[PDB]
């Protein structure tokens, strides 16, 4: 409901990050600030204090500048990888912000292409989903279907969380086809991480 | 100390009206209030309520007035969230949360701290009811390492698990977030990954679990 | 008397500095011991609290064993008090400081105010108690500032250099405060002055603490406009304490000049109402305060004169209620506040109404016994 800078940012442990959130020019009270973690409910972090107190040095540390907020982590530590929401008060409502997502930074990975040809229930089925994965590659930036030597729109892409101990990620993109388009060799290229794209095939 | 409790969240309609409750306990040195917050899945947060413990006063999102009712009762310090005309956006999870203030004299200095204090755990409303059961399909493995899994599809609404040898195996698995699809139905796929040696040793079994339509199904994935 | 007076107003600037030095480093030990707001709310309330129970017995103490032991005392406790919480690691450790830090409170203020009314000519009284308000309220205004200042280093620094002042305000009066000379019970004179303290302080807290918080949510008020206005306020206040509280003193009578700041409290508040300017808003602020600013000290010289060898426990009794009305007031405010943003300054105009009706109740009631 208020802009945050940046969505999504990665820093290692030890590093100083900084979030900024875009608050409201019709009022002038602090902001609040809270912290959620994957399948928790948000935790209050930074209390909303009078305008007159606001720039003590601390770990977690809350900074006025003109009508946008700052909240200051001095410290990374690991703990405190997650997504952090800014929040105002007004007259009677609430206004949350969009959110500021914290990840944790490692060496570059490569991904294990795998591809997968539809199963035989599944051509009974009258339609055709063929899927390519990347397992285990931590920067999430990364790029295609080819049908007998390139196409969009008829394919879903689902990208899954930081691991937990490992800190990569997984990719699938399937793509859905008629029997008589499939019916009538497939490959995913994946460029990445890689020194050149990757292309696994199947027929 | 304060503790809030959801409840009432559930399976509704998509236009009927479902109430949700949040039980309050504990006492504090502040001036409190109870306010709703959603979170739609993958989304961030929402407010969509407020009212005051003390003289009762109702606040409501500009995206949800009208159709949602805000109410208290001392009695038993509870809290309802009345929702009709349920939409499309309604799916999600609703927390109630305890905004407090506290005061500290000092002159015309001095100091306040305000916040939502303390959380619920959270209950998921699914608005939509189109359900209809989902359909599995294996991927078949055929190096050091290969992978398998299981591929769920054109299931609706979009709480779905998955699990390999009813949750022995929990090392190497990854369940991709569902998609939505072109005809409005969801799908997703699980992978784990196993050492080509193991391939043989013992069979692998995956259970996909539709809660919903109290779909249970096993699915045995063998290299073609 | 210039050099015993000097040391009782150093007493009470450093209670009530200490007071405010905790408010800038309050989130900081919340975050750092892993607190919860139900411990922020004890943590502020604790001192409330003992204030309030201390103050009676405190002032009663200073009338009969002396008032010059029972400061000294109360500096030695707000010493360790400070110290406390400088060392603090846990919750325990920090309510039991603010715990010794409102006894020590409750011991300080009774023991200065009578023993600043015992050394006073009866023509000096009055000009004494405008000095030693301004004196409370300077205190009020550096307590956070010098706060925040020291905790750029450390949140923990205050505390240290808190109860450093405390051992070396000790230490001074003991050498300074002269060893005393030589060496009323009834309920029924301090009901009137005890009531409007109390009705005052309840309804004045409300505005004084949430004034930022109407500021900013009525007229778009940055910080530093909040400072201007506070300053401002400030300085007009002090300058009529220490000036003109004496002049009106000798001309009026208390009840007179009470309910006279009373009704000129009333008019200014409601011109602050009707105002949405920004200017308009900061002139009316500049001026808001002064009545309230000048029933202080006028409150404090009523309690003096209506007791006779009481004037610890007419100062203990002016103590509890005036923080039991400064502690009630704003939680009160804030969730009246919350369902409009004029409910602070509609407490404080009807708690003057009731000030000016309770004064002129009781010059009826004195007027009809002579």
């Amino acid at each position: 409901q208020m802009t945050q800078s940046p969505s999504s940012l990665s820093a290692s442990v030890g590093d100083r990050v900084t979030i900024t959130c875009r608050a409201s020019q019709s009022v002038s009270s602090a902001v609040a600030w809270y912290q959620q973690k994957p399948g928790k409910a948000p935790k209050l972090l930074i209390y909303s204090a009078s305008s007159l107190y606001s720039g003590v040095p601390s770990r977690f540390s809350g900074s006025r500048s003109g009508t946008d907020f700052t909240l200051t982590i001095s410290s990374l530590q690991p703990e405190d990888f997650a997504t952090y929401y800014c929040q105002q008060s007004s007259s009677s409502l609430i206004t949350f912000g969009q959110g500021t997502k914290v990840e944790i930074k490692r060496t570059v990975a490569a991904p294990s292409v795998f591809i997968f040809p539809p199963s035989d229930s599944q051509l009974k089925s009258g339609t055709a989903s063929v899927v390519c994965l990347l397992n285990n590659f931590y920067p999430r930036e990364a790029k295609q279907w080819k049908v007998d030597n390139l196409q969009s729109g008829n394919s879903q892409e689902s990208v899954t969380e930081q691991d937990s101990k490992d800190s990569t990620y997984s990719l699938s993109s399937t793509l859905t086809l008629s029997k008589a388009d499939y019916e009538k060799v497939y490959a995913c290229e994946v460029t990445h991480g890689l020194s050149s794209p990757v292309t696994k095939s199947f027929n | 100390e304060v503790q809030l409790v959801e409840s009432g969240g559930g399976l509704v309609q998509p236009g009927g009206s479902l109430r949700l409750s949040c039980a309050a306990s504990g006492f504090t040195f502040s001036s409190s209030s109870i306010h709703w917050v959603r979170q739609a899945p993958g989304k961030g947060l929402e407010w969509v309520a407020s009212i005051s413990s003390s003289s009762g006063s109702t606040s409501y999102a500009d995206s949800v007035k009208g159709r949602f009712t805000i109410s208290a009762d001392t009695s038993k310090n509870t809290a309802y969230l009345q929702m009709n005309s349920l939409r499309a956006e309604d799916t999600a999870v609703y927390y109630c949360a305890r905004y407090s203030r506290y005061y500290y004299y000092a002159w015309r200095v001095g100091g306040y701290w305000g916040g939502l204090d303390y959380w619920g755990q959270g209950t998921l409303v699914t608005v939509f009811n189109q359900i209809k059961g989902p359909s599995v399909f294996p991927l078949a493995p055929s190096g050091g390492t290969a992978a398998l899994g299981c591929l769920v599809k054109d299931y609706f609404p979009e709480p779905v698990t998955v699990s390999w040898n009813s949750g022995a195996l929990t090392s190497g698995v990854h369940t991709f977030p569902a998609v939505l699809q072109s005809s409005g139905l969801y799908s997703l796929s699980s992978v784990v990954t196993v050492p080509s040696s193991s391939l043989g040793t013992q069979t692998y079994i995956c259970n996909v679990n539709h809660k919903p339509s109290n779909t249970k199904v096993d699915k045995k994935v063998e290299p073609k | 008397m210039n050099k015993q007076i000097f040391v009782l107003y150093f007493n009470i600037f450093l209670i009530f500095l200490g007071i405010g030095l905790v408010i800038p480093v309050l989130p900081v030990y919340l975050k750092d011991l892993g607190l919860t707001g139900s411990d922020l709310g004890l943590l502020v309330a604790a001192f409330a609290l003992s204030q309030m129970i201390i103050s009676p017995f405190g002032g009663t103490l200073a009338d009969k064993l002396g008032k010059k032991l029972i400061i000294c005392i109360g500096l030695i406790l707000f010493s360790v008090s400070e110290f406390m919480f400088a060392v603090g690691h846990n919750f325990s450790v920090l309510m039991l400081s603010r715990v010794i830090g409102g006894m020590s409170a409750g011991m300080v203020m009774p023991g200065v105010t009578g023993l600043i009314a015992d050394i006073s000519p009866s023509h000096q009284k009055a000009k004494n108690f405008g000095y030693m308000s301004a004196i409370i309220n300077s205190g009020f205004i550096l307590g956070p500032g010098i706060g925040g200042f020291m905790a750029e280093v450390s949140h923990r620094m205050p505390f240290y250099f808190a109860g450093a002042l405390g051992i070396l305000a000790f230490i001074m009066s003991i050498v300074l405060i002269h060893d005393p000379k030589k060496s009323k019970i009834n309920w029924k004179v301090f009901i009137t002055p005890v009531i409007l303290t109390l009705v005052l302080s309840f309804g004045l807290s409300a505005f004084e603490t949430l004034y930022s918080l109407y500021t900013a949510d009525k007229v778009n008020y940055s910080p530093k406009d909040i400072s201007i206005a506070i300053t401002g306020g400030g300085i007009f206040g002090a300058l009529f304490q220490i000036y003109f509280f004496d002049k009106f003193m000798k001309y009026f009578s208390e009840l007179t000049f009470i309910a006279w700041s009373l009704l000129y409290s009333v008019v200014v508040l409601i011109l602050l109402v009707f105002a949405n300017d920004y200017w308009s808003i900061m002139l009316i602020s500049f001026v808001v305060f002064i009545g309230f600013d000048m029933i202080r000290p006028a409150i404090t010289n009523y309690f003096s004169n209506i007791a006779g060898e009481r004037q610890g426990f007419a100062g203990g009794l002016n103590s509890t209620f005036t923080s039991m009305g400064n502690f009630i007031g704003p939680l009160i405010a804030g969730a009246l506040f919350d369902v409009h943003i004029e409910a602070p300054i509609y407490m404080a105009i009807g708690v003057s109404l009731a000030g000016v009706v309770i004064v002129l109740i009781e010059k009826q009631h004195r007027a009809a016994a002579a």
